[PDB]
DNA sequence: GCGTTG
DNA sequence: GGAAAAACGCCAGCAACGC
RNA sequence: UCGUCGGUUCAGCGACGAUAAGCCGAGAAGUGCCAAUAAAACGUGGUUUGGUAACGCUCGGUAAGGUAGCGCUGAAACUCCGUGCACAAAGACCGCACGGACGCUUGAGUGUGAACCUGGCGUUUUUCCAUAG
């Protein structure tokens, strides 16, 4: 596995922030301009290979027109010019995510269900796993050294070796760094990132780590439901412990935002705009917190009851998803984090199609539309079965092969 | 120099599936021409590498791209095949800058094309029974001698409330049509009929 | 340690 | 209609050799 | 009430700012506006150049924690005490380690609480206004 922690960056350690920022500023430049470059020589290339296969016959060989096995070899030797600037490894890696995800995409690009992609003006800054080095020391500092610049750049910027900056290291941040120095994690292919609303810098590390073996029996089932009167119900088989999350803070903060939005010139686009940006970027914070808090704890949950396969709904055919709770959530930002937190707690996530899921009634099986008599409560009618409806839900949703059992 | 949308329920002489046939080659032409034209500009105005040219009587992109497009592209009206090239080139040009700077890749086009009409070609008539008869010059005469469409294509038009105030004065002689555009909805399978309007 | 190409 | 925003969706997260 | 700093996000707490849904610059890529000039394509069509500053025109500025003064001493941001190590103005310093005492969570972890997999690209609808039934 492989998963991504931030830091900050403090100051670097030789220069000015000026200049760093400067600097900075020069090399997101030239990586949105070697990402778009190499985007357009990956399509004039596609292009002078249909038309060759038109007159010729069969298609061209990259190596014999270009000088290259690859079209990353030509375009890196085109940007390398105009793009001098930037770390050799990091231009490489640059081209190759542009030409990657050309390639990738090329008969979406051809069909014309998918456009080419362009990149914009804050761009992340690549660096390869062998330009990051970082180094605790004695008083308690961390220095990251970052091979940044080129060969001509480190010559008119008045550059002898790496970039040094320090880095603030604590929390969580801590763990995964000491992890880092001996060794447990590898350093993967990292960022330079720039956040506008603090106006901070951060060194965005992947790492490779190797998560933890436990033994959780793969026939117990967990079954999750999106209530309508709890946010999630959570339900098995094989036990009656049932968990919730119901969304008090959800409520709270869904009209804190709503009493807020009651309410709500001539130097450009920019203004005018400002301060209901900070309110749509506080939502979205807020949701991803949220997501992560509800997934975590939906995952501790299955640890505890040695469950080893978690089963959840299919949301992609509802269309009355604002019917439930959480009401207009990002769903799919939900269930993704479900699904890296259960790999890496070792449960596999199965995806169901929620056929009725509320109407049967989890005890028997009688599908009847009259079951729920009033959105909280649950009746059945050939059983009498007394229940919760999130609970009724989430105990179908907990059965191995419901979708094929409905319908 | 307003838009306004008008739903097509049904053409006259024709089915819906011999219409719709027609459409979707129409809008494979129009994507082909959309995508030759960005690349004739990406040639005309230098650009394009040493490659292509280690492998003419033409005053603007435009011309150069219709000539060239205009054989393999046959089965479109001919003024509508130069209403499409003009936006793919005029789009060039107004996107050169960022593209030989580097702040964009190519532009590009979707499969779902509109297509396009110039004024030409397009009219709308009231009869005395009530329907909306929108009459539609979109094939060449090589396409009409092999499809054996005899006449313009004639479509039933759904103008209800607050466009019939807007098709009236067009048939009044007040509003004059514009450049107009054929659009289909994929989600609700639904042709529509952009028409634009003038009014000064 | 950067640079270039598979 | 216009002009944007936001939910949904997918995948990566280089390697080997030469000065 | 909204915001700034106290490692990241949400909340609290401490200290501050606020007419900040404010105030001001420069510039000219675009939509207008004004001058001329008018190509491609089939009379229709709308071309090319310059100016102008009205613009959800373009690029930016503008408030917000605290810190010891004679080459040494060591002050100051989210519990206290001790011992070290490091630090004279700071977008950059207010930290780190070990030991203990007090708590907290479930003998350990912990020190305000919960959490901490991101970035890029694409798609398509939904908002929000304007508009008319």
């Amino acid at each position: 596995m492989i998963k991504v922690y931030r830091y900050e960056i403090v100051k670097p350690l030789d220069l000015d922030w000026k200049e760093f920022g400067t600097i900075l500023r020069q090399l997101q430049q030239e990586t949105r301009f070697a990402l778009n470059k190499a985007t357009q020589l990956a399509w004039e290339w596609m292009g002078f290979s249909s038309d060759y296969k038109d007159n010729h016959g069969e298609y061209p060989k990259s190596k014999d027109i270009l000088g290259y096995t690859n079209v990353h070899g030509y375009a890196y030797h085109t940007i390398k010019t105009k793009a001098y600037r930037l770390n050799s490894g990091n231009l490489s890696q640059t081209i190759k995510r542009a030409t990657d995800r050309f390639k990738a995409y090329q008969k979406e690009i051809l069909r014309g269900d998918m456009s080419i992609p362009s990149y914009k003006r804050d761009i992340p800054l690549d660096l390869i796993k062998e330009n990051i080095s970082v180094n605790r020391m004695n008083h308690g500092d961390y220095i990251a050294s970052l091979s940044l610049l080129s060969n001509p750049a480190k010559q008119e910027m008045n550059v002898k070796r790496k970039i040094s900056v320090i880095i603030i290291v604590r929390g969580a941040g801590k763990t995964i760094m000491d992890r880092i120095l001996s060794g447990e994690y590898q350093v993967s292919a990292s960022q330079i990132i720039h956040d506008d609303r603090k106006n901070k810098w951060y060194l965005n590390i992947s790492y490779d780590f190797e998560p933890q073996t436990r033994v959780l029996d793969l026939n117990k089932i967990m079954g999750i439901a999106l209530g309508v009167a709890v946010a999630v119900y959570m339900a098995f088989q094989h036990t009656p412990a049932r968990y919730k999350l119901e969304g008090g803070e959800i409520e709270n903060f869904r009209r804190q935002v709503e009493s807020r939005r009651i309410s709500m010139g001539g130097h450009g686009r920019d203004k005018r705009i400002k301060p209901i940006e900070q309110l749509r970027d506080k939502i979205a914070n807020f949701r991803d917190t949220t997501n992560h808090r509800y997934s975590r704890y939906i995952v501790d949950m299955a640890i505890k009851e040695g469950c080893g396969t978690i089963q959840m709904e299919d949301l992609t055919n509802i269309r009355d998803i604002g019917s439930r709770f959480l009401q207009n959530w990002t769903y799919y930002d939900l269930q993704q984090k479900i699904i890296y937190k259960a790999e890496e707690a070792g449960i596999k996530v199965i995806k169901i199609d929620p056929q009725y899921t509320s109407q049967r009634c989890s005890e028997c099986g009688n599908i009847d539309s009259g079951n729920r008599i009033g959105q909280a409560i649950f009746k059945c009618r050939a059983c009498g079965y007394e229940a919760n409806a999130d609970y009724n839900a989430a105990r179908n949703i907990a059965i191995p092969n419901i979708d094929k059992i409905i319908a | 120099i307003k838009v306004y949308r008008y739903e097509i329920v049904k053409p006259l002489d024709l089915d819906w599936k011999e219409f719709g046939t027609i459409l979707r080659q129409l809008q494979q032409e129009t994507r082909f021409a959309l995508n030759k034209a960005t690349q004739l500009a990406w040639e005309w105005m230098g650009f394009s590498s040493d490659y292509k040219d280690n492998h003419l009587g033409y005053t603007n992109v435009h011309g150069y791209a219709y000539h060239t497009i205009k054989t393999k592209a046959y089965r479109l009206n001919s003024g509508n095949l130069s209403q499409t090239i003009k936006r793919a080139t005029d789009r060039f040009k107004a996107y050169q800058k960022e593209i030989l700077r580097g702040d964009m890749s190519i532009p590009s086009y979707k499969r779902d094309i509109p297509l396009d009409l110039i004024k030409e070609n397009i009219s709308v008539n009231r009869m005395n029974h009530g329907d909306y008869i929108a009459s539609l010059s979109l094939l060449s005469n090589p396409a009409k001698q092999e499809m054996n469409v005899k006449r313009k294509i004639s479509v039933i038009i759904i103008v209800r409330g607050a466009g019939k105030t807007i098709m009236d004065r067009i048939l009044s002689g007040e509003y004059q049509v514009s450049a107009s555009q054929i659009i289909h909805d994929d989600r609700k399978n639904k042709w529509y009929l952009n028409i634009s309007y003038d009014f000064e």
